[PDB]
RNA sequence: GUAUGUCUAAAGUUAUGCUCUUAUUUACUAACAA
């Protein structure tokens, strides 16, 4: 589901380059990491519930046997 | 300094009896080593004779490769495993009826890597040239 | 004007290790040598600028191109400038010279430092080793198989039994058999089924002018490491044959290895890459060199052998003494030949006679040349009797096909 | 053009290089007594073929085969003659003494 | 060729009609060769 991310990010890359590179070149040397760093911020948001329990169980699994 | 290096060595060079013990491999050092290291220079010095019947391009490297064993055999730097199958192959090289035996020591030698190649490769040329040698002569 | 050509030696890691680059080969020089600045090879205008170097470096960086990344000079040139002004992987001098080859494409190229009059060298050097290197070649002919292309076309005609005649000529040689190192009992189990149990074996590897048969004898030992032993037997094989062929020296080291297993020369190839002057020959004629470890005294070794050993035998003394090799050797592969159709009938005919005696040394019971010949021809029909038997068609035989 | 695209140098002058060479052109700056003897004291001190023979005695295999049993005979010369030539080991006698009786 | 499953991996627990000789079949099995 991190494709949604993915792309998400390649979007924003696609819009902040053609707006970066209006009368600019093409090249790799932009930067402006912010909105990409926003979507990965927001997955971090969206995940850390999956992690904490999945990892939990998981941890859990190797202190107390499975069920 | 340096004149009593040559005259205490080459007095020593000429003072050896050029024979290998079959049993005093069993035995624990210098005696083994030196032995050999100077029977070698019989096996060297045979050479110097028919150089000109032989193929001597080959020798002028195979002195080269000897350098190191002469190193090694003088200050006892070779080790054990190396040594035992090393004095294996010139006894066997010593009688002529040991010629099967002289390349199957050799063989058992062979089977960091990068100049021990070299020299031992240089002492089948030993074996070879000494196996030809009494032959042709 | 080189001092000296040292190979810095790295991991294996290094060959195909990407993030980071040793140099391969280190340049002392005799004087200082004024690099020219770091430039492509087909870039002709180099540029000698007042910087000097007393030592360069020479580093290989294979590469594997997509349809993407198919271009080598902006590739080797980025490689270059990358480790260079990198602080891992330090080179002695920042002033070298990097090769780089696209094993996809075969699309050479390199870039760095020149020293003068060097590049025209290097251009030559690169256009050969593509043309043919080993390795290379190896390497191209493989990705051919995968892709069932390969054009069987050989620069050097197979052992044929016209050719057999000019196997040999003043010419130091290897001839190579992998049949018996992979022996087994066939024992039963507890389910019922079969388990195959390996033996010791050997590695027969015979000189037809000087008649020495090395054979390297297979101890179990090396099997109780792996499965799969088929293909391994043959690795071994061709590691063992390649190892003793280092040993040897370049005046011993032989020239054209001949091999029986037509399948076990793949592997060899590959292990021959240590060193490519040692030419290798299939050999369209097969060679009975199964039989030839059922030999009494030769299997009697094979059975003795306790670790990894090599005892080599002259497969032919007393013959070599009276006659040439190509003589002795005709007689032997009648006797191996006999051996293979029938090992009850050789040894029958071996010992017929109970009066001659097998020497200590040889092999084989030492004859009389004129009983000798009498049982040359024994063999003969022994070996006629078997292919009237087998193939039914053994009496209205040509000379040559005979 | 992908690989020109990605080539993360392109467009430039070694001036990075340079600054390389400057760093490292600045270090430049900034920076066996018997034994040798014992060994170099033995003389070191610097510091087609024989198969053509057998593609003879082949040839003289014609020879024989030309005399007796080339074709006519199926098996009682052509078969038997051939078994006794170039097979067994007493062909290299039969051309041997040949050879003697012409020397 | 495998999953998988066993095995080994060193320290001493204080008691007084048949035997035989062979040759042939068939079956099964066989990461052994063809
Ligand atoms: O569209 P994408 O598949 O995500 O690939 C883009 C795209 O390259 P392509 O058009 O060849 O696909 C961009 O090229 P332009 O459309 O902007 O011409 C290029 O952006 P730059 O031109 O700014 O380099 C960018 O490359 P980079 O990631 O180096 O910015 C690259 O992304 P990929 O390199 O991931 O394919």
């Amino acid at each position: 589901k991190v494709m949604h991310q993915i792309r998400a990010c390649k979007d924003l890359k696609h819009i902040i380059y053609y707006k970066f590179n209006k009368n600019l070149g093409k090249g790799p040397g932009c930067g402006f990491w912010q909105p990409a760093w926003r979507v990965w911020l927001n997955f971090l948001r969206g995940t850390i519930p999956l992690l904490e329990r999945y990892i939990g169980n998981l941890i859990t699994r190797q202190f107390e046997g499975r069920s | 300094n340096r004149p009593e290096r040559i005259q205490e060595a080459i007095a020593q060079d000429k003072t050896i009896s050029v024979i290998i013990d079959p049993s005093q491999i069993g035995s624990t050092k210098p005696l083994l080593s030196m032995k050999c290291n100077l029977y070698i220079h019989e096996i060297l010095s045979r050479w110097k004779a028919s150089l000109e019947a032989y193929h001597p391009e080959l020798f002028l490297d195979t002195k080269k490769a000897l350098f190191p064993l002469l190193l090694q055999l003088r200050r006892n730097q070779l080790a054990p495993d190396l040594l035992i199958s090393l004095a294996t192959v010139l006894y066997h090289l010593q009688q002529p009826k040991e010629i099967n035996l002289a390349v199957q020591s050799y063989m058992k030698l062979s089977i960091i890597d990068e100049r021990t190649r070299l020299w031992i490769t240089s002492i089948k040329r030993l074996i070879t040239f000494e196996e030809w040698y009494t032959s042709n002569h | 004007q080189i001092e000296s050509v040292t190979k810095e030696t790295v991991h294996p890691r290094k060959s195909y290790k990407m993030n980071s680059s040793a140099a391969d080969i280190t340049m002392e020089s005799v004087h200082e040598w004024e690099v020219s600045k770091p430039s492509l090879l087909h870039e002709t205008n180099d540029s000698f600028k007042g910087l000097i170097t007393n030592k360069m470096w020479f580093d290989v960086q294979l590469r594997y191109g997509d349809y993407d990344s198919h271009d080598i000079s902006r590739y080797v040139r980025a490689k270059f400038l990358d480790y260079t002004t990198d602080n891992v992987s330090m080179y002695p001098s920042p002033t070298g010279v990097m090769i780089g080859i696209d094993l996809a494409y075969n699309m050479y190229d390199a870039y760095g430092n020149w020293f003068n009059g060097l590049k025209p060298l290097i251009q030559n050097s690169m256009r050969t080793i593509m043309k043919a290197n080993p390795a290379l070649y190896v390497l191209r002919e493989r990705i051919r198989k995968g892709l069932q292309i390969y054009q069987s076309s050989v620069q050097e005609p197979f052992l044929n039994s016209s050719n057999y005649a000019e196997l040999f000529n003043n010419d130091i040689k290897l001839f190579v058999d992998d049949t018996n190192v992979y022996r087994v009992t066939v024992h039963k189990t507890f389910e019922g089924n079969v388990a195959t149990k390996a033996i010791n074996g050997c590695i027969f590897t015979l000189n037809p002018k000087t008649g020495h048969l090395f054979l390297k004898i297979i101890h179990t030992s090396v099997w109780a490491g792996q499965k799969r032993l088929s293909q391994l037997a043959k690795w071994k094989t061709a590691e063992e044959v390649s190892a003793l062929v280092r040993s040897l020296p370049k005046e011993e080291q032989p020239k054209q290895i001949i091999v029986t297993r037509k399948a076990m020369l793949d592997p060899l190839e590959v292990h021959m890459l240590d060193f490519p002057n040692i030419a290798i020959r299939p050999t369209e004629l097969r060679l009975p060199f199964s039989a030839a470890m059922s030999i009494d005294k030769l299997s009697d070794v094979v059975m003795k052998a306790t670790e990894p050993q090599m005892v080599l035998f002259n497969i032919y003394d007393d013959w070599l003494d009276r006659i040439s090799s190509y003589t002795a050797f005709s007689r032997l592969t009648l006797l191996l030949r006999a051996l293979k159709t029938n090992e009850e009938s050789a040894k029958m005919i071996l010992l017929s006679d109970p009066t001659i005696t097998i020497k200590s040394y040889h092999l084989w019971p030492s004859f009389t040349d004129e009983q000798w010949i009498t049982i040359e021809s024994q063999m003969r029909d022994l070996i006629l009797t078997e292919y009237g038997r087998k193939y039914n068609v053994n009496i209205s035989a040509l000379t040559q096909t005979e | 053009d992908w690989d020109s695209r990605k080539d993360r140098w392109y467009g430039y002058s070694g001036k990075e290089y340079n600054e390389l060479i400057s760093k490292w052109e600045r270090d430049k700056r900034n920076k066996e007594i018997e034994l040798m003897k014992l060994e170099l004291y033995k003389d070191s001190v610097g510091s087609t073929g024989e198969g053509l023979k057998l593609n003879e005695l082949n040839q003289f295999a014609r020879s024989h085969a030309k005399e007796m049993g080339i074709r006519d005979e199926i098996e009682d010369k052509e078969k038997v003659q051939h078994v006794l030539v170039a097979n067994p080991t007493k062909y290299e006698y039969l051309k041997k003494k040949r050879e003697q009786e012409e020397t």
